């Protein structure tokens, strides 16, 4: 019930957010740049996923 | 008064860029104040060098596409913006790309100067196919603190830059990853202790076990003025 | 998601995914504060002249 | 005390036992941890040989659930009490309301 | 007539502030409702279910 | 039985007359004695106390 | 330590007789007729003997007619 | 007494010795489901949210 | 090249409030020293307050003398509030005694040499008889954090009279820390913050004191990470 509204917040994607459209370089580049204060944590980047 | 200092630190390495330090007994909510204090110093308060911009002399836009290459404009700089580069002495240094053959740029193509190391020689760059032998462009690699992205500087950039000054992101700080994570312990006596568990990896220029160590120099030192 | 990965994976990677997903919301739902005022269940403008 | 009542706690407080409201007006002579003595008027008071009127508390005690029930003064001395005013608190009141 | 009195106390209108974490320091996006509820205290003490 | 009964000559114990029955705190309950009533039947002698 | 025995039923597919199996194999070490242990109790290193092989159901009985070949001899 | 070592004594028999949980009105066949204990200090019973 | 933060000057808003600041600190660590110092100043430090009284001829907490208007169980109450400090000793054993009618207040106590009574004017109790009589031997201690009467009765060590009753001890002078990391312009530079903990105690703990000893609490812990030893 809780663990599911943290998941959908999460994933969800606002329309301009704090770094928007930046392209970044892994999952481990998007956590170090959320935690670090410049990009919302829903606003439409694009990765490199393997 | 009398406080209580953590003993049996262990640390596991495994994958050398990797490493995981665990730490105990911490006193009750020392914890969070601890951890918290380090891995913002690590992602945000942290000397490095990285690249910054690139001069490609066959291309003059972000968006374009240069011949002989597999790949796009954009997928070349999320190649160097990951480039692991320490330099020794200087805070500048215009390195200078240029390739032939057929297959994969690796990263010991590029030259080498007095001072400046490279850390990953098998560090693909660009793929270029066959008929050309041909890929050119200046790296700027130079010092600085923490992260920046490209988006700020541009936005109110003095440093003019002609037609085909393309600007990377620029990360400095030599962590990738960190993130730790508090839990119980007891001394036998008291369930209400804490145990530090960090958890950090690095971009190969320096091990984890001596980031954790040189960020604690840093925040130990602005209590300079006040401990005794 | 997690009816695919028991399929695809078995076991062993379930049951340690199936945490990993429970630390990972709420962790993130607390960044949200997402907190019920009064403000939030809005009336219709137009619940009188429909009535 | 409730910040948000109803305005039905001082109804539900006074009306139950628990808390020992004067009987007749006058003023408080002797408050104590264990015992008021309320000095009526005049106009109050009986033609002959009346004096005065003397509330005990009943401090801690048991009830039926094992709680502890007693209750404490809420008046000094000097202060004039009049007929259906409150003197001591119970257990789960507060200056005649019901807090609980 | 909750909101003129919001106004008398100089609290904001909507009736939510917004709260700080208290470990990260950081602050709760999406402000946060703060009030004060009567709360009681039933006498299904754990100390004699045991 | 035998084996306490050599139990016995080897220690030279006396024989317990009187089984002991007291009244103890319930487990796990602590807290001061406030009170104490002593009702005797009448043709006994009170003890020092009642 | 152990979270799950899908290991051990992989070798023993039936998992009525993995747990038929181990009780007999964990009364050995506990009784202490036999010791094949990071600190762990004797019904988790039964299920790491299964788990790695070395144990089933005709591991234990061989084992155990050749106990009687050693008894027939000291038998005389 | 509870003397300083009956607690560790007491922390090694609990070491790989599962317990059952099960709730009042036992429905289905996962109302009764086993747990590895680990000593908390309190008087409640904690339990996984998934579970 | 970073810059170091340096105490400066200390505004006393009253008695119990004040404001300090740092002036000099770096981009990114207004919020880095700030929080961190935060929960230090909440959590440890040390303090002075009540450990047991003993009243003169009540046995309980549950009980009642005659003459004041409170239960013995309402005076302990208003005695864990009490604010005071202890100079050079550990452990003092105050004073108090009275009689007549009229509000009793901590300015009542025995003024020892070094015990300095902080808040002269906490009420404790009234006499409400011209013939009433308190007497009351405190006792005050050092600690941190909080610790219960329960926690205290199993270092006892044989608590031999049964006049004793025990009050929870709650040693701490600080109640609330809030700071504000605003825009601060030396001379020449592009980036630089300015720390403003705006801290709120309870008389006891001197301000400019009660920085110092947490810098010290957080750099000694920091001792371990500048040399990991496996």
């Amino acid at each position: 019930q809780d663990v599911v509204l943290g998941l959908y917040y999460m994933t969800r994607d606002c329309v301009n957010a704090k770094g928007e459209g930046m392209v970044l370089t892994g999952p481990k580049e998007a956590e170090r740049l959320y935690r670090s204060g410049l990009a919302s944590l829903h606003a439409r980047v694009k990765v490199r996923i393997t | 008064t009398e406080f209580l200092k953590p003993r049996l630190v262990d640390i596991e390495q495994v994958s050398s860029t990797h490493a995981k330090v665990t730490l105990e007994p911490l006193e009750r909510g020392f914890g969070h104040t601890l951890g918290n204090a380090l891995r913002r110093i690590l992602l945000s308060s942290m000397p490095g060098c990285a690249v910054t911009e690139v001069e490609i002399d066959g291309v003059l836009h972000e968006y374009s596409t240069k011949e002989g290459v597999q790949e796009d404009i954009l997928e070349i700089l999320l190649n160097l913006k990951g480039l692991a580069v320490r330099v020794q002495g200087k805070d500048e240094v215009i390195l200078t790309l240029n390739k032939s053959g057929i297959g994969p740029v690796t990263a010991a193509d590029i030259t080498h100067d007095g001072d400046v190391e490279i850390v990953k020689p098998q560090h693909v760059i660009c793929h270029l196919t066959d008929e050309n032998a041909s890929i050119s462009m200046r790296i700027k690699v130079q010092r600085g603190r923490g992260y920046v992205p490209a988006s700020t500087r541009i936005h109110s950039e003095e440093d003019e830059r002609p037609i085909g000054r393309l600007l990377v992101d620029a990360c400095y700080s030599p962590v990738e990853r960190i993130a730790y994570n508090v839990e119980a312990a007891r001394v036998e006596q008291r369930t209400d202790l804490d145990k530090l568990v960090i958890e950090m990896e690095t971009n190969g220029t320096i091990d984890p076990e001596e980031a954790i160590r040189r960020a604690a120099t840093i925040l130990a030192e602005q209590l300079e003025a006040f401990v005794d | 998601m997690l009816n695919t990965c028991y399929r695809i994976l078995g076991l062993k990677p379930t049951v340690i995914f199936a945490d990993q997903i429970m630390y990972t919301g709420f962790a993130y739902a607390a960044r949200s504060g997402a907190s019920v005022g009064i403000d939030d269940m809005v009336i219709p403008e137009k619940k009188h002249e429909i009535i | 005390k409730p910040l948000v009542g109803t305005g039905m706690e001082r109804a539900v407080a006074v009306d139950s036992g628990v808390t020992a409201v004067a009987k007749r007006g006058g003023v408080v002579q002797y408050v104590d941890a264990s015992r008021i003595v309320i000095k009526v008027n005049e106009d109050e008071m009986y033609p002959g040989e009346a004096g005065i009127d003397i509330y005990n508390l009943t401090k801690y005690t048991r009830s039926n659930q094992n709680t502890c029930i007693n209750q404490m003064p809420c008046v000094s001395l000097g202060e004039p009490v009049e007929r259906g005013d409150v003197l001591a608190d119970g257990p789960s009141t507060d200056l005649g309301e019901l807090a609980l | 007539e909750i909101k003129e009195l919001l106004k008398l106390g100089d609290l904001p209108t909507s009736g939510q502030i917004r709260l700080y974490d208290g470990r990260t320091g950081e602050q709760f996006e999406r402000p946060v409702t703060v009030g004060y509820m009567y709360m009681l205290k039933l006498n299904h003490l754990v100390d004699d279910k045991m | 039985t035998p084996e306490e009964k050599l139990l016995r000559a080897i220690f030279g114990e006396k024989a317990s007359d009187v089984k002991d029955s007291s009244l103890r705190v319930p487990n796990g309950v602590s807290g001061t004695v406030i009170d104490v009533q002593v009702f005797t039947r009448d043709g006994v002698e009170k003890d020092k106390r009642a | 330590a152990r979270v799950t025995v899908q290991d051990a039923v992989e070798k023993i597919g039936n998992r009525f007789d993995l747990v038929l199996v181990a009780a007999r194999r964990a009364r050995q070490m506990q009784v202490g007729g036999k010791d094949l242990e990071e600190n762990d109790k004797t019904t988790v290193i039964a299920l790491r003997e299964i788990e790695e092989g070395l144990i089933n159901n005709q591991i234990l009985d061989v084992r155990e007619r050749q106990e009687q070949q050693e008894q027939e001899a000291a038998e005389l | 007494r509870e003397e300083a070592v009956v607690w560790d004594i007491l922390d090694e028999v609990i070491r790989e010795h599962p317990v059952l949980l099960n709730r009042a009105p036992t429905l289905h066949r996962l109302g009764i489901q086993a747990f590895e204990p680990v000593l908390i200090e309190g008087k409640a019973i904690q339990l996984h949210p998934l579970v």
